[PDB]
DNA sequence: TCGTAGCTGAGGCCTCAGCTACGTTCCGTTTTAGAGTCATGTTGTTTAGAATGGTACCAAAACCTCGG
DNA sequence: CCGAGGTTTTGGTACCATTCTAAACAACATGACTCTAAAACCTCGG
DNA sequence: CCGAG
DNA sequence: TCGTAGCTGAGGCCTCAGCTACGTT
């Protein structure tokens, strides 16, 4: 499925012959259960019935709702993303530390190359060595903190000196508005390959629910980081529908144009099997 | 890229077999997400050719045997250069190829 | 060779008796064009280059029965030719065919 | 936070209104404060809901636990910015002792042949059943001798004959199948409410609720009783005399109380034991 | 334009309904669309026809052919106001003038005898072919020194062999005569059009026949029928005959482009038509 | 060869039997021997025929003659083997003399003026009836003074009042055009019978009337029309109209007999053919 | 204020057989503007259909380890 | 030293979703022709 | 001038 | 044994509101 669907007017949703119904007072739409990819709750003026929360959890499709100012808070969570989904907890559980740190780390490298590369993009060919260099001194687990020396670096080069990424402003609202959207992205590819999204590489457990998608999660974040910078100037309402390109545009990935959520899908499956000690290449992504 | 598969039907209505037999046809059409343009006529939007191969396949499994029901397959861009004589166009969700679609705004 | 079909398609009203008037002008008006009859409500006609396209749709603009739905679509003869029939038969009639050379009889 | 479990599986509308949820059923209504709720828990597909409602929910960090069209669950809200204290039992879990699973499961094993023994006396085998009970008393941890499903063959041979087989295909097996889904149902809902995952159980098939089979074992016989009572009927009928299992009351405890309640109770207490915050596990008997 | 070529030689009964030719027979029934129609031949004697079709046929400017007891031509619907103004044509055709009919008729034959020539080459006898462009240096106005007829015996006797004579009684000669009447029709058809009378030719001018300035503007054309029977010499005539309508079907370069030869008759004869009423220079030209 | 010209008008069927014509109409029936036809003439829209006919048709080199919807002529049919008689006219025609259409053309237009005065007379107008003669007296070959046209205004004006025109969207108009076209009809279609090109007139040469020869020789019966629908000037036209067919109903004064008109219109023709030809002098004349 | 499956009868779409009524409305001539024809060629774009590359999964070859 | 058997690496077929690419195409370009209506002209007696 | 040819 | 134009009523196509019965309650 392909559509994202986004609902913020007030109205009646509810399930008929393998479609969701959509019934506003003004008009009435049928959209095909298949063709959705993600299902947008935008506004609190929305019934719902849990019919077609079966039916929406039963086809794979993300479901985000949201506050009074149109933020996401939560999404759903299927306990059961396969019928095998025994096998591949068990081989969960078995994740040794070792490996778990080589995966944690290849990831976190690609992370740091992506930050780089869009600071090159950005005609910073100076700091994104720098960085460059940050990657190159890590070690398992990351002790040094390099991930967040570089992140420093990285955001005051884009954004000034002046920035913080815990001041109240735009900018950042439009950073952490996309970066659940990805996060709820490969959280649901992981429950889908079987796994528990509570159980992260370095914490598992720890201060949320969702550790294992945002550790899967970092390599893409500056695909969002890409799209803030070139709006910076906007106000957050449009920097809010201009991120929804992620799911209308194509990036590359192993030598092919592909759309994020197959990427994130064929990336997720195979940092599992390699966690599962099934192969050994983590997947590569990068800008 | 996209690809429509256009559906006509004239079926037969004479006895009650011939009537289930429609009934039975149509609730397929509508479970697999095919639209009604016109009376007796349907449209299905498909990504690839793997979609359509696969939703042919599955017309063959569900063939009515009754009446003259034909298909006929065309890229999405030949099916946006339908041209209305009159009557107007239709701006359903279902019968656009848009990524990103909004219920409101 | 160079030829296409006009695929056109109607859901016209019945109410009133002006529209049914207005529905038995237009249909005289495709049979008289050469439009045949592949279902009902559902019509084509073969066309020879798309100069004559052109003007066909000039023609068709002029006789909009300006009721109900109405609707074109063109396409190539070999486009047209791929038309499946998942059941009836199909329609050997001469005018449905491109056949510069007939016999009738034979 | 709050303390009351919220069950609903009629036909209704869920709404908010003033901080509180708002229930309306054809018959009956309710406002419930939101700071009341500890757990809302959605049991069947009839039931409409604000996206309001869903959003304080989520404020409140009130677990929101959805059910498919049999009444299994299939998922929860997952917020982005905290956790139900629901989120704590998984790490418990996982930190379930090999050996406390065998205390555990043998007991519980143990509280099944009871009852199928006692199901065999109210059936005037005197006999048999101390068999059984024999069969009981030379249990060991995880039951390794398979003392369990010797006990099982004789108990269902005594009941229907030793032309009789669990695995073939009759009426007798479909009503038991069937009743046996219901209980299955019933403990699974319960577990998830507790934070636990169904799909990995005590002992031993990928069956994704493997531990709420473990735990409905001792319930089996009411099944088995109510359609050893209606053996030589249809199973259309096997089907709607099992609903009695909803209606009836069981001691339990030493009180008579519905299976629904039992099942929580039943339920809530060995995941204590099993996280060794209790000793001794809940006894159920016929 | 319209461009199928309807054939009927079965018993049948032609009508006319809602544009279309209706064909009903006892078995089977055709209707097809008027302005599809180029040509309608009726092979055989056991059809029925209406005048309001008739009429009809001749509005659209369809070639109809009547046949024989033995399926040959015998005669073709002669349309009398071949368009809407036609009495400007004819007192134009009236003043061509005696020199400018002869400069173009024997322009006109020119292009036959070259014809004929690149047909013999064609056919690898190099010789014969150099031999008839000489005949053509050497012509005259209206030719008084046969070198036409001079050229085709040799032709002729080249193709078909020194046995070979044009008026003997064999399945050569049927096919040839049937494929030069095809011809005929189609440029009768389309002087009419043009607005002449086809009865005043260029050179003898309605002495004999009917057609005369037909049979003299498809002088150039004649070779398209000869190559076609000489591929098919050894064939019955039922066959050549059905080769024969390959006329219609190809296409043949003229003036550039590929165009079908009822296109091509067309554009040839209004411009033959436009030089002899001195309205341009320069004959057009049809080379095989 | 034979001598009958073979009028078919009614909804029939044409058929062939036994070296016969066969008609068949809903009324009657008639056989017709082919060796005593020398026309057939098709006038009708409502006429089946079969190809067999057309061929013994052909075979024969009868001449046959189709007309459409308005029972104006359209064509005939052109056997590829021989020629009716008809076909040596074309020539004649072409040689008819400046003078002698001259001649023929103003003895033609005095009828009509006499005519017309004569009808005038009729209705007690004995003054302007006098005043037409005179300027017919007054003539000229090819009437360059234009009295023709002064008369016609005249004789206009004085049977529908002087605030009357010809162009003014009247019943008087409808039922006089209506009437006229009947009578070219009947001409146009005796014209091409004889042979001649209709779109050649004596003096009428409009290069968009394809018909002008036609006008030419039914100007002295133009009258005949103007009696019944001045007679009908009160009515409405549904009435003028099929009062009008009246011409064909009676008879007339000719040359000293009572004959029917489309009798006249066939001798009258001839005749003037005759004498343009130069095969005979004398006008014939038609009077009121 | 949930879904499915199935059938029925009301009422709108669509065609067709069958009926009635109707059936020649210019003729001084040439010019011009305009709407309606037409079949070919030319140009970059789109498309159907098969290749590709990165998979899985499973017989092969090659590789190995004794025992004659 | 042979090969029996068995254990391993290797290479093969069968599968997708993209991508490629020879072929088909749409849309415009060309250079005409046909028919119609209306409007222009003719002479010259009211 | 109109308006018949 | 010819066509058109116009309308009507018979009868088949096509959809839909509305009904019944069912559903590990
Ligand atoms: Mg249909
Ligand atoms: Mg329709």
């Amino acid at each position: 499925g392909w559509r994202t669907v986004v609902v913020n007017k007030h109205s009646k949703l509810s399930y008929k012959n393998n479609h969701l119904v959509f019934k506003a007072i003004d008009h009435q739409e049928l959209i095909h259960l298949s063709e959705i990819d993600v299902l947008l709750l935008e506004t609190t003026d929305i019934s719902l019935t849990t019919m077609l929360l079966k039916r929406l959890i039963d086809e794979k499709i993300l479901v985000l709702f949201c506050d009074d100012k149109r933020l996401p808070i939560g999404k759903i969570l299927p306990f059961y993303g396969r019928h095998d989904s025994s096998l591949q907890l068990t081989r969960q559980l078995a994740w040794t530390e070792e490996r778990k740190g080589q995966v944690w780390t290849a990831i976190i490298a690609q992370k740091i190359t992506n930050q780089s590369l869009h600071l090159a993009q950005r005609d910073y060919g100076q700091k994104a060595a720098a960085l460059l260099a940050m990657r190159a001194e890590l070690r398992l687990f990351d002790p040094a903190n390099r991930e967040g020396h570089a992140a420093r670096s990285y955001f005051n080069t884009l954004f000034g000196n002046d920035f913080t990424r815990e001041q109240e402003n735009d900018i950042n609202a439009g950073l952490n508005y996309g970066y659940t959207l990805l996060l709820s992205i490969f959280a649901r590819e992981l429950v889908q390959t079987g796994c528990f999204t509570q159980l992260g590489l370095k914490h598992a457990n720890q201060f949320n629910d969702f550790n294992l998608a945002s550790d899967l999660m970092e390599p893409f974040r500056p695909l969002v980081d890409q799209i803030i910078y070139e709006n910076r100037k906007e106000a957050f309402p449009i920097m809010k529908r201009k991120l929804f390109a992620l799911f209308m545009n194509t990036y590359m990935y192993k030598k092919k144009q592909m759309f994020l959520t197959n990427i994130a899908t064929d990336y997720t499956k195979h940092v599992v099997k390699v966690l599962n000690q099934e192969e050994e290449g983590v997947p590569e992504f990068g800008i | 890229r996209y690809m429509r598969l256009l559906l006509m039907f004239d079926m037969p209505t004479d006895t009650a077999s011939d009537r289930k037999a429609y009934r039975k046809f149509r609730k397929f059409l509508i479970n697999e997400g095919f639209i009604m343009h016109q009376f007796s006529v349907y449209s299905k939007i498909l990504l690839n050719d793997t979609a359509n191969k696969a939703m042919l396949a599955r017309l063959k499994q569900n063939n009515p045997q009754r009446g003259l029901i034909t298909l006929l397959n065309v890229t999405e861009k030949q099916f946006s250069r339908m041209i209305y004589l009159h009557g107007e166009q239709d701006n359903r969700v279902a019968n656009s190829d848009e990524r990103i679609v909004f219920l409101g705004e």
